[PDB]
RNA sequence: ACCCGGUGAAAUUGAACUGGCCGUGAAGAUGCGGCCUACCCGUGGCAGGACGAAAAGACCCCGUGGAGCUUUACUGCAGCC
RNA sequence: GGAUGACCCCAGGCGGUAGGGGAGCGUUCCCGAUGCCGAUGAAGGCCGACCCGCGAGGGCGGCUGGAGGUAAGGGAAGUGC
RNA sequence: GCUGGGGCUAGGAGUGAAAAGCUAACCGAGCCCGGAGAUAGCUGGUUCUCCCCGAAAUGACUUUAGGGUCAGCCUCAGGCG
RNA sequence: CUGUUGGGAAGCAGCGCCAGAGAGGGUGAAAGCCCCGUAGGCGAAAGGUGGGGGGAUAGGUGAGGGUACCCGAGUACCCCGUGGUUCGUGGAGCCAUGGGGGAAUCUGGGCGGACCACCGCCUAAGGCUAAGUACUCCGGGUGACCGAUAGCGCACCAGUACCGUGAGGGAAAGGUGAAAAGAACCCCGGGAGGGGAGUGAAAUAGAGCCUGAAACCGUGGGCUUACAAGCAGUCACGGCCCCGAGGGGUUGUGGCGUGCCUAUUGAAGCAUGAGCCGGCGACUCACGGUCGUGGGCGAGCUUAAGCCGUUGAGGCGGAGGCGUAGGGAAACCGAGUCCGAACAGGGCGCAGCGGCCGCAAAGUCCGCGGCCGUGGACCCGAAACCGGGC
RNA sequence: GGGGGGAACCUGGGGAACUGAAACAUCUCAGUACCCAGAGGAGAGGAAAGAGAAAUCGACUCCCUGAGUAGCGGCGAGCGA
RNA sequence: AGAUGGUAAGGGCCCACGGUGGAUGCCUCGGCACCCGAGCCGAUGAAGGACGUGGCUACCUGCGAUAAGCCAGGGGG
C-alpha cells in the first residue's frame, strides 16, 4: 500500500555502513520507489556534464548519490544517539516515532 | 488397475493344494461310438497339466 | 546412534537396472531387447500367458466342466468352515463360533464345523456341525458337544 | 519397536534425562535457559525436549539447539536427530503407554 | 561465357594427405596386394569415374497395411413393395 | 596361513556379438545443515609434462571468474548422447 | 462468344459438353481443430565404467513363414554330490 | 557497539544483548539484535457474507365405534418393438417406453429373476428438499517442482510478430554496476568506430555490457613441408626448438596399418546414417501379479476409508483382506475326499533344532530389486478412419 | 420475467471412429470424443409401489470394503454389478 | 667426380592473443503442482471490444466528452 520508511526528509541520520560509515547529516530527500535517501554531503560522486547552457565550461559536477534506506539511522533530538524507531500513540491519539534508546519524539 | 481373473480358465481348470493345475482329458466330447471302453473311461479322468503350460494358466488366476 | 549412522542392511536397497546407457554397462543400444521383431517394439507382444502365435491355445482346447452359474447368480446357502480339535487346544472352558472368530480361526459369515485332526480336550464346544470322528473324540475325552441350529 | 529402540539407544548412552518439573520456566527463554544450565544443558549438545507443558515448549523453542515436542509427537527421526533426550515424567508416562 | 571494380547465393559435404594397371576383396577399389607412374599450387575448358546429386524405387514382392472401384462375395442400411 | 575380507603365500581361470549376472563412477535434488567451506575468492570456465584410481573418475597447482558451494553416511530421480 | 459487378450450390457433398476434371499452387474423397500419444507383428535410434559367464539362426505348432507359444541352447540364485 | 581486512562487513576479533520472535527476504560480501519481516497481539464508518447464536412467523399434534365416500388413467396390466442393469434372447424377471389393447380404489394394486401356490416386502401413475460430493477462471499457502532449448505457447508489450481467404497455425527475445558514477574535455573520422582523459574494486563490467565453452575466422611465434603414394595414426630412431641420466613440441626416414555407426551369412566397402559444434533427445509411473531380497510379527499377519492430533509429530480406526484343509460339477463328507457295488485300485490331499525355556519356521505386513498384466508402457514415424467446424 | 457470457465441474437430448478382438461382422473402444439444451456455485439424486431372506434393513448423495466376487461373454477379446 | 645444406607461393602440427558465437555456472520479474480459500456476471446493457482521453504522448496501464480522472466514508502519514 505504501513503502515503509523509518526515516524522513529531513531528520538527522547516522550513515551506519558503506564508505561513509560514521557520517552524520540531514536527509535532503527520500526516494521510496528506490527505497533510498539522499543524505547531505554523503556519497558524493563526480558526474560528467556536456558543455551546455545549463553548464557552460562543462567539465564535472558533484552530485549526492542515494543510499539504501537501511544504511541510515535517525539521531534522537533528545538524547543525541542513533536509534531504532518505536511508535507511540499520543492522547489524540495520533501516533509518533520515538527514540528507542530514551523515549523522545523524533517528529 | 487390479488384474482380472480369466473366466475361461476359471471354468476349465483347478489349482490343487500344492499348485499343480488340473483339467479334464480331451477327446470324448463326441465321435465316441467307435472308441473302446478303455478310451472313454480313461478320458473320463483329470490330468495334471505339463509344468510350462500350468505355470501360464496359474498366472491367469491371481485370486484363487 | 546418529543420523549419519543410519544405514540399510546390505542388500536392503539394491540399485535398479538402467538400460540403453552406453557400452560399458553391457546393456546399451538394444537395451537388452535383442534385434527387431515384435517383442523389441514399444508395446511388445500379446499376453504371453495365453497367446500362442495364432494356433488354438492350450487353455482353449481343454473342456469346460461343471456348473458355471446363471443370472441372477450365486444361490444363497449356509456355508461351513471346519476347524480341527488341535486348533481348539489353546482354549479352556468353552468354545463358541464367536470366540473362534476372535482368535482368528473362524471367518465371519461361515457356520462352525469341528473336525478331527488332533486330540479332543474336555471342553464344552458349541457349533453347527461335527464330523463323525470329532464327535467321537470329543465325547470320549469327556468334552461336551452342543449343536447350534 | 522403533520408538522404543530410539529411546533405548539414548538411554544406553546416558543421554536420556527424566525430570519432575521445570522450576521457574513460565514461558520466558531466559527462564528456560537458567533452568537448563542448572540441569546440565549448556547448549553444546542438541536437545529434544518432550513435555506437555506448553509454557515450557514456548520458552525453549527458539533456542537453536533445542527441538520441542508434545509427548503425543515423540517420533524416531527427532530422537535420532538430537544428542540428548529430555522428558517430563508425564511425558515418559505416555511414551511408556505407546510402546506397550 | 572471359578480365578488372562493386554486391555476393545454392544443393551437397563422416573425415581426406582423394593417381594407373593387373589382381584381390560382399562378386565393378583413390583407400587392400604387387607393380607402374608421379615436383608444389592454380586458371579456362570436357564430362569417363567418384556404383556422382536429387527423391527412405513409383516396377516387383512382403505387411493377416490403407484407400478408390465392381459384382449373381458376406453382412447390413436407405429407398421401394 | 588369519580366523572370519586385515593382508601374505601357492595354484588355476580371465577372446567375445545377442544376452544373464556382479561391482563401481558421475549428474540434479533431500536429510546430515541454525552446521561446515567461502572476497586471504563459491560455482562455472581455461591450462597442467604433477598425485591417487583398472576404469568411469577424484585430487592438487596456475590463470580466469566474482557469490556461492556443500563432507563422512544415507535417501530420491526429468541422471550420462 | 468473351468479360465486370452482385449472388447461390461443398466434402461421400457440390460442380463437371466427362479428364475420376475442378471445389484456394499436390483431390480416386478439401482444409482446420479434435478422438490423438490411432495403429505400425515394419525401418530407424537408444547416452558412464570395470569384472565373470556366454548363446541361437533348430524341432513341433501357428491365416504361419523376416511375427509368435513350447521345447533346445545362455545366465543367475538355492539344493544335491 | 567497537576494532580489523576490504570498494563494501553482515567475514575475523573483543565485549554485550533479545528470544511466545534463530521462518524467510534485503542491506556493497556471510547479520537473531540495521531494514522488511517473524512469534504474539490489534483493527472497519462502508459493502459483501453469516451453514454459528438469539428472536419471530409459517407450519405441526387425540381415541374408540360406524360408513365403504377418496387415495394421482389412456395409467397399471397384457402383447409387439427397444433401451437401462452384470444380463449380448437367455429359464429373462426388474426399471423405462415408441405401437396396439386396456382396469380397479385397499375385498385395490406393484414386487421378492419365466410360471403357479404359499409366505412375506412395498404403496406407481403430482411436486420440493439443506449437508456430506465434483471443479479451479479467481486469492493464498507449500514443494527431495523448473530455472530462460527448462517451466505455461508467453519471465520481455504474446495469443503478439508472422503465416493462412478462413476456421486456424504460432514464434524468437531475460542479466552493466553496490551506485549511472552511463565516460565532460581533447585527438583522427562525414558518420560509425577508435585513441587519450575521466568514473569504478574491477571497463576484454562500456551499454553489440555477468560468466563467456565449442564449432568457425584471424594476427604473431616454434617445428615442418615443393621426387611424393595417404582411414592420416602407431612403434622406432635421428634432427631442430623449449622447460629444466628427464620431460614437452615438432616430424625426416623405416616398420605396421581397410573410418564410425547401422544392418547383415558376410562391409573399408561402390550398402544406411551423419557438414561441424553446442544445447534438447528414448525402458518410466500407478495399480495388480510373480519371484528374489532386507527387516517386523508369526497360527497368525495386516489394516482401508475415516477420526484425533501436528503444522514437515504421530496416533487411533479390525470394516475388510491374506493364512490356519482338502476333495467333489454339486448335494456333501472331511485328514480325507472323488470315481466305484467295493472295506479294489487309482486321482487330488493329510504327517523343525537345541537346552518347560530360548532358536528357527508356516504365514503375513512394509521396504528394495528383476520380470509379467492393464494403461500411449522404450522414443520418433505413417498411409488412413471418425466427429465438429472453415 | 426472459434473451447473452462464464476455465473446469454438472444434468439432460443426441452420439462416432481409429483401436482391441494379433483378420472381422456380434462384441470392444464407449454412452467415451464431440454437437446441442439447461443449470448453478455446484449440479444430479432424495424421503420406498426400495432392498432381498435377514423372522432383516430403513430417503439420497459421497468415500473404504464387499470384489475382479456374482455373473455377462463370437463363454472369444474382454465386460463387470 | 662425389656428396650435403639455406628456398615456402602456399600448406600442416603446436603455442599465445584475439574475433565470431552464446554453451555452462550463478541469478529470477515467470512458470508448475498440490492444498486451502472462494465462486457467478447481464436489459440498472454483461463478457469482450472500437474510438477517444495527457500542456508536449508512439505504446502499455488507467479512465470515458466530468475521460491517468469527479463526490463521500474508511485507512495511512
Ligand atoms: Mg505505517
Ligand atoms: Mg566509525
Ligand atoms: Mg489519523
Ligand atoms: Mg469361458
Ligand atoms: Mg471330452
Ligand atoms: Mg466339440
Ligand atoms: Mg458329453
Ligand atoms: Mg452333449
Ligand atoms: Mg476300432
Ligand atoms: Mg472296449
Ligand atoms: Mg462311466
Ligand atoms: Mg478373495
Ligand atoms: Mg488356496
Ligand atoms: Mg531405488
Ligand atoms: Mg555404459
Ligand atoms: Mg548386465
Ligand atoms: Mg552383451
Ligand atoms: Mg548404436
Ligand atoms: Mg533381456
Ligand atoms: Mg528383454
Ligand atoms: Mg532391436
Ligand atoms: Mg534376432
Ligand atoms: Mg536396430
Ligand atoms: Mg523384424
Ligand atoms: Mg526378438
Ligand atoms: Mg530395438
Ligand atoms: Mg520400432
Ligand atoms: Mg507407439
Ligand atoms: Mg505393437
Ligand atoms: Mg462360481
Ligand atoms: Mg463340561
Ligand atoms: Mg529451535
Ligand atoms: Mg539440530
Ligand atoms: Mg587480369
Ligand atoms: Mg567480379
Ligand atoms: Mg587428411
Ligand atoms: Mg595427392
Ligand atoms: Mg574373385
Ligand atoms: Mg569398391
Ligand atoms: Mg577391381
Ligand atoms: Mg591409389
Ligand atoms: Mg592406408
Ligand atoms: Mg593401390
Ligand atoms: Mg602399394
Ligand atoms: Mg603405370
Ligand atoms: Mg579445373
Ligand atoms: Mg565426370
Ligand atoms: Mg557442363
Ligand atoms: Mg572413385
Ligand atoms: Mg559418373
Ligand atoms: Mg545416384
Ligand atoms: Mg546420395
Ligand atoms: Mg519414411
Ligand atoms: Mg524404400
Ligand atoms: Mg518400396
Ligand atoms: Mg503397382
Ligand atoms: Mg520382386
Ligand atoms: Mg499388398
Ligand atoms: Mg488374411
Ligand atoms: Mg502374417
Ligand atoms: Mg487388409
Ligand atoms: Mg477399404
Ligand atoms: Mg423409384
Ligand atoms: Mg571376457
Ligand atoms: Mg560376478
Ligand atoms: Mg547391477
Ligand atoms: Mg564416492
Ligand atoms: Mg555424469
Ligand atoms: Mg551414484
Ligand atoms: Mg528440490
Ligand atoms: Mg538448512
Ligand atoms: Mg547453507
Ligand atoms: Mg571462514
Ligand atoms: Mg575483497
Ligand atoms: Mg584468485
Ligand atoms: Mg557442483
Ligand atoms: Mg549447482
Ligand atoms: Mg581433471
Ligand atoms: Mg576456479
Ligand atoms: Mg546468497
Ligand atoms: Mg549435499
Ligand atoms: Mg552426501
Ligand atoms: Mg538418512
Ligand atoms: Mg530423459
Ligand atoms: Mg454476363
Ligand atoms: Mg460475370
Ligand atoms: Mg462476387
Ligand atoms: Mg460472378
Ligand atoms: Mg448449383
Ligand atoms: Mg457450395
Ligand atoms: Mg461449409
Ligand atoms: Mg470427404
Ligand atoms: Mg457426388
Ligand atoms: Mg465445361
Ligand atoms: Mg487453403
Ligand atoms: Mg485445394
Ligand atoms: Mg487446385
Ligand atoms: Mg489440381
Ligand atoms: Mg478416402
Ligand atoms: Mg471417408
Ligand atoms: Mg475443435
Ligand atoms: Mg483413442
Ligand atoms: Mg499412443
Ligand atoms: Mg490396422
Ligand atoms: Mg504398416
Ligand atoms: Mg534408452
Ligand atoms: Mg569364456
Ligand atoms: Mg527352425
Ligand atoms: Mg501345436
Ligand atoms: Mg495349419
Ligand atoms: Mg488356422
Ligand atoms: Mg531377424
Ligand atoms: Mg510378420
Ligand atoms: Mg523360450
Ligand atoms: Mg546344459
Ligand atoms: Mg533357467
Ligand atoms: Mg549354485
Ligand atoms: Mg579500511
Ligand atoms: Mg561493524
Ligand atoms: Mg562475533
Ligand atoms: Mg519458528
Ligand atoms: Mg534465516
Ligand atoms: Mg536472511
Ligand atoms: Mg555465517
Ligand atoms: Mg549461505
Ligand atoms: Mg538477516
Ligand atoms: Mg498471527
Ligand atoms: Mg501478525
Ligand atoms: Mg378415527
Ligand atoms: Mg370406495
Ligand atoms: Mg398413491
Ligand atoms: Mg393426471
Ligand atoms: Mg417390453
Ligand atoms: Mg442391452
Ligand atoms: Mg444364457
Ligand atoms: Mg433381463
Ligand atoms: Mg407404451
Ligand atoms: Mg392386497
Ligand atoms: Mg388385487
Ligand atoms: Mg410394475
Ligand atoms: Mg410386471
Ligand atoms: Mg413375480
Ligand atoms: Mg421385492
Ligand atoms: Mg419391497
Ligand atoms: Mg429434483
Ligand atoms: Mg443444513
Ligand atoms: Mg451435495
Ligand atoms: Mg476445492
Ligand atoms: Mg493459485
Ligand atoms: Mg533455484
Ligand atoms: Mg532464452
Ligand atoms: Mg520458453
Ligand atoms: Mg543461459
Ligand atoms: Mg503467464
Ligand atoms: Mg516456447
Ligand atoms: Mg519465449
Ligand atoms: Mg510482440
Ligand atoms: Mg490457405
Ligand atoms: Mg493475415
Ligand atoms: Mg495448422
Ligand atoms: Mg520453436
Ligand atoms: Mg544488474
Ligand atoms: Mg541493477
Ligand atoms: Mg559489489
Ligand atoms: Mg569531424
Ligand atoms: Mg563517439
Ligand atoms: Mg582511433
Ligand atoms: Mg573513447
Ligand atoms: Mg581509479
Ligand atoms: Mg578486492
Ligand atoms: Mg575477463
Ligand atoms: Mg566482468
Ligand atoms: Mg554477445
Ligand atoms: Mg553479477
Ligand atoms: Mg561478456
Ligand atoms: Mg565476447
Ligand atoms: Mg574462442
Ligand atoms: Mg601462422
Ligand atoms: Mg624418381
Ligand atoms: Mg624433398
Ligand atoms: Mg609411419
Ligand atoms: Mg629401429
Ligand atoms: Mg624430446
Ligand atoms: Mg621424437
Ligand atoms: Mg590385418
Ligand atoms: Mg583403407
Ligand atoms: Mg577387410
Ligand atoms: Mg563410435
Ligand atoms: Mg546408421
Ligand atoms: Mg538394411
Ligand atoms: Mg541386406
Ligand atoms: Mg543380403
Ligand atoms: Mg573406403
Ligand atoms: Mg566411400
Ligand atoms: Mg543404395
Ligand atoms: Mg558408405
Ligand atoms: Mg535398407
Ligand atoms: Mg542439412
Ligand atoms: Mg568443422
Ligand atoms: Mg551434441
Ligand atoms: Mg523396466
Ligand atoms: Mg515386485
Ligand atoms: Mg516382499
Ligand atoms: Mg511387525
Ligand atoms: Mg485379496
Ligand atoms: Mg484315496
Ligand atoms: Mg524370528
Ligand atoms: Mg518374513
Ligand atoms: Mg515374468
Ligand atoms: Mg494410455
Ligand atoms: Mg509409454
Ligand atoms: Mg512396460
Ligand atoms: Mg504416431
Ligand atoms: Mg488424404
Ligand atoms: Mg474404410
Ligand atoms: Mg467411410
Ligand atoms: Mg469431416
Ligand atoms: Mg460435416
Ligand atoms: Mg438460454
Ligand atoms: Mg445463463
Ligand atoms: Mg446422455
Ligand atoms: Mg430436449
Ligand atoms: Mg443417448
Ligand atoms: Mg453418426
Ligand atoms: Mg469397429
Ligand atoms: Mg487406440
Ligand atoms: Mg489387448
Ligand atoms: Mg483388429
Ligand atoms: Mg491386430
Ligand atoms: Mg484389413
Ligand atoms: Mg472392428
Ligand atoms: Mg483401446
Ligand atoms: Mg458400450
Ligand atoms: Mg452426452
Ligand atoms: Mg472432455
Ligand atoms: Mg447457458
Ligand atoms: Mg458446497
Ligand atoms: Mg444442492
Ligand atoms: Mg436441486
Ligand atoms: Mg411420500
Ligand atoms: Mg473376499
Ligand atoms: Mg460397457
Ligand atoms: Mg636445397
Ligand atoms: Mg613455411
Ligand atoms: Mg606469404
Ligand atoms: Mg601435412
Ligand atoms: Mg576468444
Ligand atoms: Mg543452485
Ligand atoms: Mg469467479
Ligand atoms: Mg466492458
Ligand atoms: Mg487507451
Ligand atoms: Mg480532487
Ligand atoms: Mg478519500
Ligand atoms: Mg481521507
Ligand atoms: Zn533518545
Amino acid at each position: 500500500m505504501r513503502v515503509k520508511m523509518h526515516v524522513k526528509k529531513g531528520d538527522t541520520v547516522l550513515v551506519a555502513s558503506g564508505k561513509y560509515k560514521g557520517r552524520v547529516g540531514k536527509v535532503k530527500e527520500v526516494l521510496p520507489k528506490k527505497y533510498a535517501v539522499i543524505v547531505e554531503g554523503v556519497n558524493i560522486v563526480k558526474k560528467a556534464v556536456r558543455v551546455s547552457p545549463k553548464y557552460p565550461q562543462g567539465g564535472f559536477i558533484e552530485k549526492e548519490a542515494p543510499l539504501h534506506a537501511s544504511k541510515v539511522r535517525p539521531i534522537c533530538p533528545a538524547c543525541g544517539k542513533p536509534t531504532r524507531v518505536r511508535k507511540k500513540f499520543l492522547e489524540n491519539g495520533k501516533k509518533i516515532r520515538v527514540c528507542a534508546k530514551c523515549g523522545g519524539a523524533l517528529d | 488397475p487390479k488384474m482380472k481373473t480369466h473366466k475361461g480358465a476359471k471354468k476349465r481348470v483347478k489349482i490343487t493344494a500344492s499348485g499343480k493345475v488340473v483339467a479334464m482329458k480331451t477327446g470324448k466330447r463326441h465321435l465316441n461310438w467307435q472308441k473302446s471302453g478303455k478310451e472313454i473311461r480313461q478320458k473320463g479322468r483329470k490330468f495334471v497339466l505339463a509344468k510350462p503350460e500350468a505355470e501360464r494358466i496359474k498366472l491367469l488366476l491371481p485370486y484363487e | 546412534m546418529k543420523l549419519s549412522d543410519l544405514r540399510p542392511n546390505p542388500g536392503a536397497n539394491k540399485r535398479r537396472k538402467r538400460v540403453g546407457r552406453g557400452p560399458g554397462s553391457g546393456h546399451g543400444k538394444t537395451a537388452t531387447r535383442g534385434h527387431k521383431g515384435q517383442k523389441s517394439r514399444s508395446g511388445g507382444l500379446k499376453d504371453p500367458r495365453r497367446f500362442e502365435g495364432g494356433r488354438s491355445t492350450t487353455l482353449m482346447r481343454l473342456p469346460k466342466r461343471g456348473m458355471q452359474g446363471q443370472v441372477p447368480g450365486e444361490i444363497k446357502r449356509p456355508r461351513y468352515q471346519g476347524v480341527n480339535l488341535k486348533d481348539l487346544a489353546r482354549f479352556e472352558g468353552e468354545v463358541t463360533p464367536e470366540l473362534l472368530v476372535r482368535a482368528g480361526l473362524l471367518k465371519k459369515g461361515y457356520r462352525l464345523k469341528i473336525l478331527g485332526e488332533g486330540e479332543a480336550k474336555p471342553l464344552k464346544v458349541v457349533a453347527h456341525a461335527f464330523s463323525k470322528s470329532a464327535l467321537e473324540k470329543l465325547k470320549a475325552a469327556g468334552g461336551e458337544p452342543v449343536l447350534l441350529e | 519397536k522403533g520408538l522404543a529402540m530410539a529411546v533405548a539407544d539414548r538411554a544406553r548412552e546416558g543421554k536420556l534425562l527424566l525430570v519432575e518439573a521445570f522450576a521457574g520456566v513460565n514461558g520466558k527463554t531466559k527462564e528456560f535457559l537458567a533452568w537448563a544450565k542448572e540441569a546440565g544443558l549448556d547448549g553444546s549438545e542438541s536437545v529434544l525436549l518432550v513435555t506437555g507443558n506448553e509454557l515450557v515448549r514456548r520458552a525453549a523453542r527458539n533456542l537453536p539447539w533445542v527441538v520441542t515436542l508434545a509427548p503425543e509427537g515423540l517420533n524416531v527421526y527427532d530422537i535420532v536427530r538430537t544428542e540428548r533426550l529430555v522428558m517430563d515424567l508425564d511425558a515418559w508416562e505416555v511414551f511408556q503407554n505407546r510402546i506397550g
